[PDB]
RNA sequence: CACCAACUUCCUAAACUUAAAUUGGGUUAAUCUAUAACUUUAUAGAUGCAACACUGUUAGUAUGAGUAACAAGAAUUCCAAU
């Protein structure tokens, strides 16, 4: 993660691990709207 | 005049067109006198081509108002909240049938400058650039002139 | 010389707002103990001031009666005595101005 | 815990002042009338219990406002902020009056005051400090004087001159703020609620409510902090500019408990002082104190 | 000529509610056809802004100026019908809102010159506005500090977007 | 460059300089309190100053009689000045003029005045700048000072 | 009014304390002064030895006047009298912090009041343990020169037969036309000159359409400082401190100069026969005469001159 | 061994091919009248029918400019006084 100071690049970081273990990552696959069903 | 004159950024009003499109226009009003010579074209126009207008939107409210009335006048009011206003004075049945149309395929949104063509939530995929990228790391992270 | 154009507002309104043109707030003023009347540090009360100078034109209004003509100043000292007040010992062989009213108090 | 005392001892003060306010019912009309040398005769048409000598000078100017330090209700020097409870006559005192005598106990009181509420949080929480005492200096003396005893773990250590310098900033902070010198008479009994801890206070209290013939007891406070007063005290901490804690003298016959006494001098604004002179001044407020 | 300024003291606002911050009262007057030149006169006018009703009339008595004495008895009216019929309590208790001058109705006249030759002079007069709020005069402007300045700087960078591209 | 010349430019010349002075002196000497615009008080003070110690050369002196004959323009004053003024101000060795700053003139010239007078006149006391009692804050801690610093060597 | 309000060191004071505040104030100056005397036995900065090169504080003097002096072949010499008045060392830079060529010291001179000075320079001489100072003005010393602060300097600093450097204000004379400020010519004064008699005449040429920089115009004379240089040294009075100067010296009467050892070629290395710190007068090797006197002078109470 | 560069040309949509006196043609602002319309409109008939500019006319207000320039002998006990 980049940061402006070391502890909040640090803090950018841990957040940068949580997308990516809840599967919440900025190129995640789009939602489905398709299903009439 | 684009400095004399506002700007936005291209936009739907709620995300129109994602899960399901949604007609922007819902009430047109058209006021009439009944025996005028400048509205005899929306006269016309009430006769013939109102009723399959409001049959073909079926999420349209259309009011039709004859009364004494020195200008005939189209009022068009949207979801988002935006109204405008068009003087039908002495048009023909066509003319207003080509502008009746318009209102219902546009948004309420300001026709004004728009900055950029397209717009986007999700620009990247594979991570924005900034000054790091294509920057290769060194071993021991020792930038240039460190001695260790 | 004659002016080759007009003068803007916006350069007038520079000329006649810079600092150097305005009203200087003054630090100096202060009231006055005995009359609570505005004064500046440095200079006499106005309102005190006025007191005294009528009260000193009062007195020489009685001067000029008693001497009556041009030209006839005392080569002896002088006194102002009020209502109520006799020439003492030291007093003697000095011309004597007499006031109606009584001895202000500030007058001693 | 130190905070939990500025909490509970606010409280009472608080619950002290909301009761006499509600103690008066609805609005009496009392006529005060001036009786200074200027602006002679004018009569103030004020409320009973609610209406202070500062809303008073408000009336006439802004000069009486900024240059009154004191009043005189009835030949009795009063706080400006205390509210008048009788009809009366009425006149305000300044610093530079011809004989300032009452006027000048009132500003060494409420600095002396002043250095209380400054030593109290100066230090470590960790510590304890005990206000025993704020002794009547005359002004001649040179220096206002408030008696203290620290932890006996500090009984042999002696501040710095950084650590006097340290002091002075605290206080400087206090007359940035411009805290109005709140008062309040109260019977013993709420006074010794507030103090009961600190027995030097308490023996304190106890003096100055046998002296009057009810339990009255002056109380003060500044922000959070509270203190007994002798008398009247300065309207606001915006009165003192200039401030400086001198020093810390050891009371020799303190074994029992070592009572350090603590010295400064003051000048208003309205009676500044020139660098040389301030100096001077200083350096001769730096010698013990004895009350006479 | 329009005489809106006098107008406005007659404005009467409904009982406010007791769950709300009391309003201040404002009081507004004038004096119309002052022999006196408006641009001269703002610079009296602009020197009290802000000030309390105390301290604009002690910077007045000192001064040297036709206008300051004309401003002056303004300001003295303005504090008597303050107390007098808007409610206001201590008199002290009064700063200056606005003070500015304006043009007044003129009237034209001859300038001789040498040689037969004239101009035309104006006899000026001017108008003076005041508006009195009651409470303290409102805190002095306080400069930005560095930090502040700093501040602003880094905003200016943080807001810098990628332009002319998607 | 006007360096080191101790005299203003008056009047419509050096000689009206000295006749406005001059008349300004005679007034002075006949009611002791005189008002005019600053500047010209300040310049007729000196001149007040020195006259007295003509006056105290004596009534004999020739010179003397000269000099109060040429400034004393009415010459009922010249007795007043060699036995009333000289013989009040026999005592001091200068300063016997008195000269305060009046607030300035209202008649639409704001003039700077002042008020000149002779020091022991008959007239009622100017309201005179008094300075701060030793029972004052500032004066009391000084005196402290001034105790302490005498008692103590 | 809560509003500021001006102040003075009198404003307060009452008629007993204002006498005892100036001799309080006084005494003050009295022992500051005293206290500095004896520098010698104050933990003085290491003696160095003079070696080629080396440049000497100067000092700051007041501008007495001017008097004749005559030497022993009969000629007349026009001399300035300089006064040193409690010059003192005030400040060293080291010379990385001033400038990498050489150091500076601060000297200060001509004691003056405590009354009506910023609270920044009192504080200044507080720690410095002296009163203030009219003038501050920076001499550039070599490391070996240096000298601590607080330290007297004296007129016997100076020797007869040194050349020396003196600077100051020069007299303001304040607007002043082209005649005077610049020596031009001006108009004739007769034969039809309408209104031109004392004026500039054409500040430049048409083609370049402009005025160039430095034009020589109208404006404020004087009152700039200006040094002149090479004046000897004919005598020295160690009693009132006097230097006498040849020559003339910018400035009034009664204005603070500026005196240094001279920097013309000629007179390269003339400290090697001065006292290279400074002349101490607590060492008191010998003590000097009250009048110290160069070899061409003819003193006075000698016998008339006869060029025999 | 190229790239960049003009609405030149192509491309989506369109368009159908170039100083200025002069010449041909299609509309239109304003007002009145006829007949209507009835929050200011239609078809006809008319005309003192449209102004960034004539050192244009009248009025207003700026600029130069708060600039150039203008004015009362002194004190007092007071302007039909000393
Ligand atoms: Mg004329
Ligand atoms: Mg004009
Ligand atoms: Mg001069
Ligand atoms: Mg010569
Ligand atoms: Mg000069
Ligand atoms: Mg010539
Ligand atoms: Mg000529
Ligand atoms: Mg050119
Ligand atoms: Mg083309
Ligand atoms: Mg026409
Ligand atoms: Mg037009
Ligand atoms: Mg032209
Ligand atoms: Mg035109
Ligand atoms: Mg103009
Ligand atoms: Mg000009
Ligand atoms: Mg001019
Ligand atoms: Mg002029
Ligand atoms: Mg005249
Ligand atoms: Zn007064």
């Amino acid at each position: 993660g980049p940061g402006e100071t070391v502890l909040v690049a640090e803090e950018e970081a841990a957040r940068v691990a949580l997308r990516k273990l809840y599967g919440f990552t900025e190129n995640r696959r789009p939602w489905d709207y398709s299903k009439p069903k | 005049t684009g400095r004399g004159t506002s700007s936005r950024f291209l936009t739907s009003v709620l995300h129109n067109g994602l899960g399901r499109y949604v007609q922007q226009l819902q009430r047109l009003s058209l006021s009439l006198s009944r025996d005028a010579p400048s509205s005899r074209g929306a006269r016309e126009f009430v006769e013939r081509e109102v009723t399959d207008f409001a049959r073909r939107n079926p999420g349209v409210v259309v009011y039709v108002n004859p009364r004494p009335c020195a200008m005939p006048r189209i009022v068009a009011e949207y979801l988002n909240g935006a109204v405008r206003e068009e003087n039908v004075n002495s048009k023909s049945v066509e003319e207003i049938k080509s502008l009746v149309q318009k209102l219902a395929d546009q948004s309420g949104l300001d026709v004004i400058r728009i900055r950029k063509p397209f717009h986007t939530d999700n620009p990247s995929i594979q991570g924005q650039w900034h000054p790091f990228t294509n920057k290769r790391t060194a071993l021991h992270g020792l930038r240039p002139r460190e001695l260790r | 010389a004659a002016p080759k154009n007009r003068r803007t507002i916006e350069v007038n309104r520079c000329r006649r707002r810079n600092p150097q043109k305005l009203i200087k707030i003054k630090n100096n003023i202060d009231i006055c103990p005995e009359c609570g009347h505005l004064k500046q540090k440095h200079v006499l009360c106005g309102y005190c001031y006025e007191k005294v100078r009528q009260e000193t034109t009062k007195i020489r209004q009685q001067i000029g009666a008693q001497e009556g003509g041009p030209f006839r100043a005392p080569s002896v000292e002088t006194m102002v005595l009020y209502t109520g007040e006799k020439p003492s010992e030291k007093d003697q062989g000095k011309r004597i101005v007499e006031r109606n009213i009584k001895r202000p108090s500030w007058f001693t | 815990s130190p905070t939990e005392l500025t909490e509970m001892r606010n409280d009472l003060f608080n619950r002290e002042k909301s009761r006499q306010l509600s103690l008066t019912p609805r609005t009496e009309k009392i006529e005060v009338k001036h009786v200074g040398k200027t602006d002679p005769g004018t009569v103030f048409v004020m409320n009973k219990n609610i209406s202070t000598p500062y809303s008073c000078a408000m009336h006439l100017s802004e000069w009486y406002c900024s240059k009154s330090i004191l009043a005189l209700v009835d030949g009795q020097p009063w706080d400006m902020y205390k509210p008048l409870t009788k009809s009366c006559e009425i006149k305000f005192l300044t610093f530079k009056d011809p004989d300032p005598k009452e006027v000048n106990k009132a500003y060494w009181r409420s600095c002396a005051m002043m250095l209380g509420c400054v030593i109290e949080r100066a230090f470590k929480d960790d510590y304890v400090v005990s206000l025993v005492r704020a002794p009547e200096v005359p002004v001649i003396a040179g220096a206002f004087c408030y008696d203290v005893t620290l932890d006996k773990r500090l009984d042999e250590w002696m501040p710095t001159k950084e650590n006097l310098r340290s002091f002075t900033k605290d206080a400087h902070a206090l007359i940035y703020r411009d805290l109005p010198f709140e008062t309040l008479d109260v019977d013993a009994r709420v006074a010794l609620e507030i103090f009961q801890h600190n027995k030097y206070k308490v023996d304190f209290i106890e003096e100055k409510a046998s002296q009057n013939p009810e339990r009255i007891v002056k109380l003060h406070r500044i922000g959070d902090f509270i203190d007994v007063s002798e008398g009247p005290l300065i309207p606001r901490t915006s009165v003192c500019f200039q401030y400086e804690v001198s020093a810390v003298h050891n009371l020799n016959p303190s074994q029992p408990n070592l009572i350090r006494r603590f010295q400064g001098l003051s000048l208003p604004t309205h009676l500044r002082a020139q660098f040389t002179i301030w100096d001077k001044l200083v350096e001769r407020s730096r010698k013990m104190v004895t009350e006479d | 000529i329009s005489r809106k300024w006098e107008k406005k003291n007659k404005i009467v606002y409904p009982p406010q509610l007791p769950g709300e911050p009391r309003r201040p009262a404002e009081i507004y007057h004038c004096r119309r056809q002052i022999k006196y030149s408006k641009d001269k006169m703002w610079y009296l006018a602009k020197m009290i802004r802000g000030m309390s009703i105390d301290q604009a009339l002690a910077q007045l008595e000192f001064n040297d100026k036709k206008g300051a004495q004309i401003i002056k008895e303004v300001l003295l009216e303005a504090q008597d019908m303050a107390v007098r019929d808007h409610n206001v309590e201590f008199r002290s208790n009064l700063h200056i809102a606005e003070s500015t001058s304006g043009r007044g109705q003129c009237l034209k006249r001859i300038r001789y010159h040498g040689r037969g030759r004239f101009g035309i002079m104006e006899k000026v007069y001017c108008h003076y506005f005041v508006k009195l709020v009651e409470g303290p005069p409102p805190p002095p402007e306080v400069p930005k500090t560095a930090v502040d300045h700093a501040k602003d700087y880094i905003q200016q960078l943080r807001s810098r977007t990628i332009i002319h591209t998607l | 460059i006007s360096h080191g010349r101790v005299y203003r430019r008056l009047g419509l010349g050096p000689e009206s300089r000295i006749h406005l002075l001059r008349n300004l002196l005679t007034g002075l000497v006949r009611h002791e309190r005189i008002e005019a615009t600053w500047a010209r008080a300040d310049e007729m003070r000196g001149y007040a100053e020195k006259l007295i110690d003509y006056g105290k050369l004596g009534d004999t002196n020739e010179r003397a009689m000269r000099m109060a004959d040429f400034w004393l323009t009415e010459k009922d004053l010249i007795p007043k000045l060699f036995k009333v003024l000289a013989p009040r101000f026999q005592g001091q060795n200068g300063n016997y003029t008195r000269m305060l700053q009046i607030p300035n003139r209202k008649e639409q010239d704001r003039a700077k005045m002042a008020v000149i007078e002779y020091k022991g006149n008959y007239l009622p006391p100017l309201p005179l700048p008094h300075r701060d009692s030793n029972l004052t804050l500032l004066n009391q801690l000084l005196l402290g000072l001034q105790q302490d610093l005498h008692h103590n060597q | 009014l809560h509003s500021k309000s001006s102040t003075w060191w009198d404003e307060h004071l009452s008629e007993e304390n204002l006498s005892f505040v100036k001799q309080l104030v006084s005494d003050e100056n009295k022992t500051q002064l005293t206290s500095k005397l004896n520098p010698l036995k104050d933990e003085p900065w290491p003696l160095h030895p003079w070696e080629p090169g080396s440049f000497r504080v100067g000092l700051i003097a007041l501008k007495l006047g001017m008097m004749p002096l005559w030497t022993k072949d009969g000629q007349k010499h026009a001399v300035t009298l300089l006064q040193v008045q409690d010059c003192h060392v005030l400040k060293y830079t080291p010379k990385e912090d001033h400038n990498g060529k050489i150091a500076a010291l601060t000297v200060g001179g001509k004691t003056v009041s405590r009354f009506y000075k910023p609270d920044s320079r009192l504080e200044f001489y507080r720690d410095l343990g002296l009163p203030p100072k009219q003038i501050h003005k920076i001499f550039h010393v070599t490391d070996n020169a240096v000298i601590k602060p607080g330290t007297p300097l004296y007129a016997a600093h100076f020797r007869p037969g040194q050349y020396v450097d003196v600077t100051a204000k020069t007299i303001g004379k304040g607007f002043q036309g082209v005649m005077k400020r610049w020596g031009f010519k001006g108009q004739p004064a007769s034969h039809g000159q309408t209104k031109t008699h004392r004026r500039p005449g054409a500040i430049s040429t048409g083609d370049i359409a402009r005025v160039w920089p430095g034009t020589k115009m109208p404006g404020r004379m004087g009152n700039q400082n200006r040094t002149v240089y090479g004046l000897k040294v004919w005598r020295v009075n160690t009693k009132h401190n006097i230097i006498y100067v040849n020559g003339s010296v910018p400035g009034h009467k009664n204005c603070l100069v500026k005196i240094k050892d001279s920097t013309l070629p000629a007179y390269k290395d003339s400290c090697k026969n001065l006292p290279f710190p400074t002349y101490f007068p607590d060492g008191d090797e010998e003590e000097l005469p009250e009048d110290l006197f160069d070899e061409s002078v003819w003193q006075p109470s000698e016998p008339s001159i006869t060029f025999a």
